[PDB]
């Protein structure tokens, strides 16, 4: 019943122990037998030990007998089963052992009967090969020993007090009593040190290195507990060494326990010279664990190193701390933050010099060239410093090396962004934000706005010459509340801003700088804030200036043969325009005329700087899209299509342009427009607008993909471009802007280009499956067919051939069976498509490929398929078995 | 045959624990970096098959123009 009482969780444990102690005093033997059974039954064993067995059998033959009548139906046992019922049982089980010992520690423990019995059994069971015994008894034994360490401790305290009493009486009969007592206590300690030595040498020594990792963890956990609870007796080399070794255990959970154990010997209490010699032996292995394969482990390794730092800063070297600092840039936020708190204590333990400290750190970092991840790592522990924008601002303005200025601008940007939008950077996320956190948000945004509405104009003024710096500063207004521009009486500063922006726009040619300007001017032109009109007026006036410099430049440019300087002029102004047309309406300037004349003049002569072509192509794309936004006349509607259809022609011409980045520019714009004017437009009738590519254009687009996407430093950048192009084409496929047959040339590349393109191809397959269960499976075969014909440049089952068959297996895994019917159908038609001389028909080997797809049939359909096969194969085809005919045999057995 | 789990071997031997100390290279690793530049940090945001199939090949900064594209996505 004991097992049951602890299982049910019905009652508190001290009452269960006390009832057991009652009975132990009444009748020892019954109570000890009930206790034995408890430990056995906690292991899931259904057997029972009888009074007869108890009196007569030894533990060896009891355990054997209880392995026999274990009566298990699975391989489960209570300490492994999951759910709360059992998580509770485990803790109840360990409470019962701890409380039982402590209650007995003044009397019963020191009889020869109870403890000896229990220890000898647990030692026995912990030796069993039956895992449920070995595991349960080891847990029990570990808890039992922890309980003895506590008794041991109280004992030494009682000794000290008695000893002090004894010495005080050095001046009768009381003295002989104290001498007696002193002696009895000493006997008691020796007795306890025995039981401890029994358990430790009979159980721990073996079980900490158990084959099962859960068991090794159990052991290392308690040894940590012992050294923390009674450090004077256990915190020394002779016990720490087990933890030192197990730090090299091949299992994460076990390594994690080693680290938890050690942390317990620093927090909250210091300081031990024993512990610090140990820590010095194993320092190298500990810092190495900051890159443990398991990240949960690496967090605790850093946290331990942080604790080490306190007690003493000299155990760790320069290089050690440097290896930990690297982890601020980690992919995983927990190690990142943990390393961040390490960094904080090491180098940041009014604000100005700390802000300068962060700058120096970031600049000596050769792993990241932006601050978003460093800032996020520090977000929890240096939140006071990181949100001190007024300090950071003053350092950039009021009287410092330009590299540091650059860096500080960056960090400022990041702190601002992380406070504005209230989430970590990409890869650091996990919220749906709490009450207090969006209070802080609103606070932060206001402080940012109020400070930087005023400050930003002076910041731009000072740094406008520097491209990188400006791009950074220009991100700022996107982050602040704009009501505060009027209610805050700040409109004069806004005008200063728009002036600084416009001077930048005009003197800069860098794409990113201009992109920044445009995107910001778009944030400010929000017509739900009263400021819209003021800023709209300056937009209107800025673009008024841009277009007019463009026209004048275009007059002299297009007749006098212009040289590299005339081009750089055009180009620059065109870039300024294109950037802004992307974000902003600009319809009021019929800009198509200038770009079309620039594009069509481009094709005729063939010597037009790539960059001028590229941005023109972009610009026109934006002109056309912007008209399509505001659709309200019905001649505006047909004028649009005049421009649209002609632009698709120009794009198609530039798609064969000798220049590769021009090809790609044209292609992407093309793929965009085709998607935009794909007659999925309808949601209202814009039926005239629809564009469908002639088969001429479709083949043009596929040639591009095969030449430029499929063909085998920083080449990851080149891969990004390529995937982008691929997905641009696959969107045309899966929204049926193009015939699914084109996907054949793409599906065959799935295994050959699996890492570059695998997932884009896989998504393309599935998105085609939901669109048409069968013609997807038809195109899957045409793919395998195309691979087969390619191989034909008729004689080996080779590496190539094995390739197509492997791919065939992967296609088969997707396939209800009306499609697979159609698949086997077309595969058979292609197998017997061409005849031989001295007959097997050409293409017969394709049945060996097709045989990959026959698993996913049903015998009903298999014979339907067979009936379709017999319309091709003849009686003496069915009889000429070998050689060169095995594809036909194997495909036939595949069905039968 | 019993579903009762029984372990043929119960301890790692002393020698293998010696080895475990001598070589921990298989349980340690190389530093996994977050995106090291703004460019790569943006790629990681607007990267993935899902974002790729739902956004234009030539990016569109204004939502007014962006919906013209996303409109046409069944």
């Amino acid at each position: 019943m004991l097992f049951e009482v602890v299982k049910m969780g019905k009652s508190a444990m001290q009452s269960v122990v006390d009832d057991w102690i009652e009975s132990y005093k009444h009748d020892r033997d019954i109570a000890l037998l009930d206790l034995i059974n408890f430990f056995i039954q906690c292991s899931g064993c259904k057997g029972v030990v009888t009074a007869e067995m108890f009196r007569h059998m030894q533990n060896s033959e009891i355990i054997r007998k209880m392995t026999e009548e274990f009566d298990e139906d699975s391989g489960d046992y209570p300490l492994t089963m999951a759910g709360p019922q059992w998580k509770k049982f485990k803790s109840s089980f360990c409470e019962f052992i701890g409380v039982l010992v402590r209650q007995c520690q003044y009397s019963i423990i020191y009889d020869e009967y109870m403890m000896d019995t229990v220890i000898s059994l647990l030692t026995g069971l912990s030796d069993s090969q039956v895992r449920a015994f070995r595991h349960t008894s080891t847990l029990a034994a570990m808890k039992l020993m922890t309980a003895l360490v506590n008794v041991a401790l109280n004992l030494s305290i009682n000794m000290d007090n008695t000893q002090r009493q004894y010495e005080a009486e050095r001046n009768n009969e009381r003295l002989e009593l104290l001498l007696q007592k002193r002696k009895e206590l000493q006997e008691n300690q020796d007795e306890i040190e025995n039981m401890m030595n029994a358990i430790f040498k009979g159980v721990f020594v073996h079980r900490y290195r158990d084959a099962i990792a859960e068991i090794r963890a159990i052991c290392i956990e308690e040894i940590g507990i012992w050294m923390k609870m009674y450090s004077d007796a256990f915190l020394n080399d002779s016990y720490l060494k087990y933890v030192g070794w197990t730090m090299h255990d091949k299992q994460g959970e076990v390594r994690l326990k080693c680290l938890t154990a050690l942390q317990g010997l620093y927090y909250n209490k210091e300081l031990n010279s024993k512990l610090e010699l140990f820590t010095s032996r194993f320092k190298d292995r500990i810092v190495s664990m900051t890159l443990d394969k398991e990240y949960d482990v690496a967090v605790q390794a850093i946290k331990l190193l942080t604790l080490v730092l306190q007690s003493s800063e000299e155990v760790l070297t320069a290089e050690d701390c440097e290896n930990v600092y690297h982890l601020v840039y980690s992919a995983h936020r927990p190690v990142a933050v943990a390393a961040g708190e390490f960094l904080y204590k090491k180098l940041f333990s009014p604000n100005a010099n700390l802000v300068k400290t962060l700058v120096f750190f970031f600049l000596e970092s050769e792993l990241h060239e932006h601050a978003a991840y460093l800032v996020d790592s520090m977000w929890d522990c240096a939140t006071e410093l990181l949100k001190d924008w007024e300090c950071m601002n003053s350092l950039l303005l009021e009287e410092l090396t330009d590299r540091q200025e650059s860096a500080l601008i960056e960090i400022m940007l990041c702190t601002i962004r992380q406070a504005a939008e209230c989430h970590p950077p990409v890869g650091r996320g996990t919220r749906v934000l709490t009450a207090k956190e969006k209070k802080t948000q609103l606070d932060d945004r206001t402080k940012i706005t109020e400070l930087f509405a005023v400050a930003l104009p002076q910041l731009l003024a000072k740094y406008s010459v520097d491209a990188e710096k400006v791009t950074n500063l220009l991100q700022l207004p996107q982050y602040f509340d704009l009501e505060i521009y009027t209610t805050g009486r700040l409109e004069k500063h806004l005008d200063a801003l728009l002036r600084q922006i416009r001077n930048i726009v005009e003197k800069h040619t860098d794409t990113d700088v201009l992109e920044a300007c445009s995107k910001t001017y778009h944030a400010l032109c929000n017509e739900e804030f009263t400021i819209f009109n003021r800023v709209d007026i300056s937009r209107s006036q800025l673009i008024d200036e841009l277009a007019d410099k463009f026209n004048r430049l275009l007059e002299d440019f297009l007749q006098e043969e212009p040289d590299e300087d005339d081009a750089y002029q055009v180009l620059s102004t065109l870039k300024r325009i294109t950037a802004f047309h992307n974000a902003h309406d600009l319809s009021k300037w019929d800009l198509f005329a200038c770009n079309y004349k620039l594009l069509k003049t481009g094709i005729e002569n063939g010597d037009m700087p790539e960059q001028i072509v590229i941005h023109a192509l972009q610009c026109t794309h934006y002109v056309i899209l912007w008209q399509l936004a505001k659709i309200s006349t019905k001649e505006d509607l047909l004028r649009l299509k005049k421009q649209m259809r002609v632009f698709c022609q120009i794009c198609q011409h530039y798609l064969t342009n000798v220049n590769t980045t021009v090809k790609e520019q044209a292609f992407t714009i093309l793929c965009d427009i085709l998607m935009i004017f794909s007659h999925q437009i309808m949601s209202d009738m814009l039926e005239p607008l629809v564009y469908t590519p002639d088969s001429s254009l479709q083949s043009e687009l596929l040639s591009f993909i095969l030449d430029h996407v499929f063909i085998e430093a920083s080449k990851i950048e080149a891969l990004h471009k390529r995937r982008n192009l691929l997905a641009a084409f696959c969107k045309l496929i899966v929204y049926t802007v193009v015939e699914m047959n084109t996907a054949a040339d793409i599906f065959k590349q799935y295994m050959k280009y699996y890492n570059d393109y695998g997932d884009i191809i896989k998504e393309t397959m599935s998105k085609t499956r939901q669109i048409d269960k069968i013609q997807c499976a038809k195109t899957l075969i045409l793919s395998l067919q195309q691979l087969f014909n390619e191989m034909i440049q008729f004689d080996r089952s080779s590496s190539t051939f094995s390739g197509i068959k492997e791919l065939a297996r992967r296609f088969a895994l997707t396939f209800t069976r009306e499609a697979i019917a159609m698949l086997h159908k077309d595969g058979i038609e292609f197998a017997f498509k061409e005849p031989n001389q001295g007959e097997p028909p050409l293409n017969l080997a394709f049945l060996d490929i097709l045989s990959e797809f026959s698993s996913k049939l049903l015998r009903q359909d298999k014979r339907t398929v067979y009936v379709y096969l017999e319309k091709f194969m003849t009686f003496q085809m069915s009889l000429r078995r070998e050689d060169v005919w095995l594809p036909l045999m194997s495909y036939r057995n595949s069905l039968l | 045959k019993r579903k009762l789990i029984v372990d043929s071997v119960k301890e790692l031997d002393s020698k293998t624990i010696r080895a475990q100390l001598s070589d921990y290279s298989d349980i340690v690793t190389t530093l996994d970096l977050a995106p090291p530049t703004k460019k790569l940090m943006m790629w990681k945001e607007t990267g993935g098959v899902e974002k790729l199939f739902s956004l234009p090949a030539q990016p569109l900064w204004n939502n007014r123009l962006l919906k013209l594209f996303t409109r046409c996505l069944t």
